[PDB]
């Protein structure tokens, strides 16, 4: 038993991880097969980060201009290219240690490992949510674009994330890994903001399923609710309406636990009106959404990679 | 506030 | 900016996992050298676990009594012994991946990451620490002992814990690496209950700390207090004595921020004696105590490995 | 309840 914020084991990404250095810039690289991506601003200086004409700025580099270090071995970029907002460094060398990988672009509501790099080396891990508001809730300094978050499904490791900015409430932002932005922002120091964000609904109801697999009851045997009176309430608390694509979500626990995602749902909605009162769920004051129901299930059955 | 590239 | 509960990277501790079969009974063990780590409890039947005599158990076993897989390869056995709480099975073949490491015992209050694993695969990484009753908050199910706990400073691994039972508050019993038990607890199947626990004081004065250094200021005020006075507050609400080695430990931080240790002190006795009064700091309505002084450094200094 | 080992 007990539940805890857990990420996926790191070693398959360590291994892909180096170092890109253009000038006075120094962030972070993955190496896959024969080519390095990483984040395009990686050719900016500091008086160019505002306007940044990055067409006009790759034009005056060439390939020496792109040292590339993994562990103790220098690469040797032997091309480079812009694609969108990441830069393909087409390296003399395959990664011996390139896994079975997947790019995807990921939804907001579902959850990855971030491998934290600074100077292309791995510094923590830790799991995070994409938000409804195309942020991630991270844990970033300076240098640490172009470290990645990802998922694992037996051998095959799905990149989801790259690293690039923090906004000005401290929450971040990045792209997948073709470089395209998760939500309206774009790599330059402009004034921008994250829009408003929701809770994750049906996040918060598996994370409830967790703390009863794990004996947490205190908040159960609520009379019961139909959907449309949670989703009233749901509303008034900056929550995502729930559909009946979420409900299904939910069957795999709400049988296993044999509590109806209705009956979770009139538990969460008395814990919306009413609060804890003091009192905590799987050591936690408040309610949390950045479990998905595969994360319940994967770590209270014991899935392993 | 202006962004800031990491 | 952001502060996330974060693990060490994972990978160097993977790749010693192996799985340890004796009869019908599976773990985890830990491949060092031509040295497989594991709790002695693998050798115990159902019926063994009320109350083994583990010497007169491991009398009536031979090496061929034990299958241990790394992975898909089988590594024979050529020795066995007992060290307290851990055997010690010696191998044929030197683990090719076992890295520069330590073998250390933590103190009560210290952190460390997790490996969790079942059948010598892993299935997460996450962030723990030793309650002051010696117990751990873990995730870990039927199968899991033999799971490790660790730290990395610089490219040595310094393992701290292994995994062996669940206490039936939920919580968690190991020893260190040479097998003695964190706590008065012991691996026999008997009641025995965690100690009252506290709370960590230097730990959530690192926390607030954090939320300062992460813009977060609120609780700040203008009074200082004196040590004395401070623990008379602290023993009232079940927290740890905070002694002049901890103000001592908190330099790094009170330096980085300019707020003096017992200007601080201030402010978590006015958080214990009024509460938060529905506001958060760095995402929680509880005072975090998982997190040393050092683990706040490392991670708003991007300490790497 | 008793401890349980793992």
């Amino acid at each position: 038993s007990g539940f805890r914020k857990m990420a996926f084991p790191s070693g398959k990404v360590e291994g892909c991880m180096v170092q890109v250095t253009c000038g006075t810039t120094t962030l972070n690289g993955l190496w896959l097969d024969d080519v390095v991506y990483c984040p395009r601003h990686v050719i900016c200086t500091s008086e160019d980060m505002l306007n940044p004409n990055y067409e006009d700025l790759l034009i005056r580099k060439s390939n020496h201009n792109f040292l590339v270090q993994a562990g103790n071995v220098q690469l040797r970029v032997i091309g480079h290219s812009m694609q969108n907002c990441v830069l393909k460094l087409k390296v003399d060398t395959a990664n011996p240690k390139t896994p079975k990988y997947k790019f995807v672009r990921i939804q907001p509501g579902q959850t990855f490992s971030v491998l934290a790099c600074y100077n292309g080396s791995p510094s923590g891990v830790y799991q995070c949510a994409m938000r409804p508001n195309f942020t991630i809730k991270g844990s970033f300094l300076n240098g640490s674009a172009g470290s990645v978050g990802f998922n694992i499904d037996y051998d095959c490791v799905s990149f989801c994330y790259m690293h690039h900015m923090e906004l000005p409430t401290g929450v971040h932002a990045g792209t997948d890994l073709e470089g395209n932005f998760y939500g309206p922002f774009v790599d330059r120091q402009t004034a921008q903001a994250a829009g408003t964000d929701t809770t994750i609904t049906v996040n918060v109801l598996a994370w409830l399923y967790a703390a009863v697999i794990n004996g947490d009851r205190w908040f159960l045997n609520r009379f019961t609710t139909t959907l449309n009176d949670f989703n009233l309430v749901a509303m008034k608390y900056n929550y995502e309406p729930l559909t009946q694509d979420h409900v299904d979500i939910l069957g795999p626990l709400s049988a296993q636990t044999g509590i109806a995602v209705l009956d979770m749902c009139a538990s969460l909605k008395e814990l919306l009106q009413n609060g804890m009162n003091g009192r905590t769920i799987l050591g936690s004051a408040l309610l949390e959404d950045e479990f998905t129901p595969f994360d319940v299930v994967r770590q209270c059955s014991g899935v392993t990679f | 506030t202006s962004a800031v590239l990491q």
